[PDB]
């Protein structure tokens, strides 16, 4: 499985459900070989309204059973840290894959704390942020800010991604604002 | 495996493969020199060898698909998930699929047919993701600028030839 990572703003908008939580278990092949899942102690929700959760809903999140497939894998040493998990609902069950954006909260900048606590919801309807994967990149419509990030430094953690989002400014036209926190 | 199906190494080392449609994206032509020089970069680090079928059923079956395309994993669109393949074994096994809805492109202006194909055979030899962002086999598309000096990373040598041993 290759992929090309979502800044956390496009994370925050495609995704379904945007929880807090800490990783109980290792991962178990449940009702399907084709998934294997997570059990997780959900503690704050920041999206997903339509699902509940409140403190212990959702408490599995799975992924496909074999990486090379996309399968998610986690391998952290302390059971209580806190991880920001953006993904979907098949069903109603919350999926995630080696993309989807699952960071330690504590990780997070306090901008991308911001943003995903109050200020991404802003530029989900009308904004999109698309990803470079060249030099000349490519002109989008107004409402595309260009994710510039990686091409410079080569990482999936750069500075647009931990400090700038894509706004709304006028009609038809989106903009990388700053949300210093 | 134990419950999915599929083993740790292919128990040989001649492997055929084909080639089953092809993208519009990219000159039929074009795509046969990525894949091509693609299962090569894995040849180099190993007594492996890999010969191109037309016709029949090869060990590693790749294509172009695009959202529902017959296994349990659809594509996602246009984004994220650029392509997935599958570990050595029998059937859909070896076989890597990729995501049309995606811009393929043969040079450092799309997504790089060479650079995923190079690793997704990396899946259908057995190999996992690698933590080494320098590394090949790292799921993360890194792009890189001059495709002239790609190079692979110690750990994907250490890897492969881990199981299929270096060249002879
Ligand atoms: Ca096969
Ligand atoms: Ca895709
Ligand atoms: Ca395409
Ligand atoms: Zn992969
Ligand atoms: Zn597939």
């Amino acid at each position: 499985c290759t992929c090309v990572p979502p800044h956390p703003q496009t994370a925050f908008c495609n995704s379904d459900l945007v929880i807090r939580a800490k990783f109980v278990g290792t991962p178990e092949v449940a009702q399907t070989t084709l998934y294997q899942r997570y059990e997780i102690k959900m503690t704050k929700m920041y999206k997903g309204f339509q699902a509940l959760g409140d403190a212990a809903d959702i408490r599995f999140v799975y992924t496909p059973a074999m990486e090379s497939v996309c399968g998610y894998f986690h391998r952290s040493h302390a059971r209580s840290e806190e991880f920001l998990i953006a993904g979907k609902l098949q069903d109603g069950l919350l999926h995630i894959t080696t993309c989807s954006f699952v960071a330690p909260w504590n990780s997070l900048s306090l901008a991308q704390r911001r943003g995903f606590t109050k200020t991404y919801t802003v530029g989900c309807e009308e904004c999109t942020v698309f990803p470079c994967l060249s030099i000349p990149c490519k002109l989008q419509s107004g409402t595309h800010c260009l994710w510039t990030d990686q091409l410079l430094q080569g990482s999936e953690k750069g500075f647009q991604s931990r400090h700038l989002a894509c706004l709304p400014r006028e009609p038809g036209l989106c903009t990388w604002q700053s949300l210093r926190s | 495996f134990r419950t999915f199906p599929g083993i740790p190494k292919w128990r040989k080392t001649h492997l055929t493969y084909r080639i089953v449609n092809y993208t519009p994206d990219l000159p039929k032509d074009a795509v046969d020199s990525a894949v091509e020089k693609a299962l090569k970069v894995w040849e180099e680090v190993t007594p492996l060898t890999f010969s191109r079928l037309y016709e029949g059923e090869a060990d590693i079956m790749i294509s172009f698909a695009v959202r529902e395309h017959g296994d349990f994993y659809p594509f996602d669109g246009p984004g994220n998930v650029l392509a997935h393949a599958y570990a050595p074994g029998p059937g859909i096994n070896g076989d890597a699929h990729f995501d049309d809805d995606e811009q393929w492109t043969k040079d450092t202006t799309g997504t790089n047919l060479f650079l995923v194909a190079a690793h997704e055979i990396g899946h259908s030899l057995g190999l996992f993701h690698s933590a080494n962002t320098e590394a090949l086999m790292y799921p993360l598309y890194h792009s890189l600028t001059d495709l002239t000096r790609f190079r692979l990373s110690q750990d994907d040598i250490n890897g492969i030839q881990s199981l299929y041993g270096p060249p002879p």
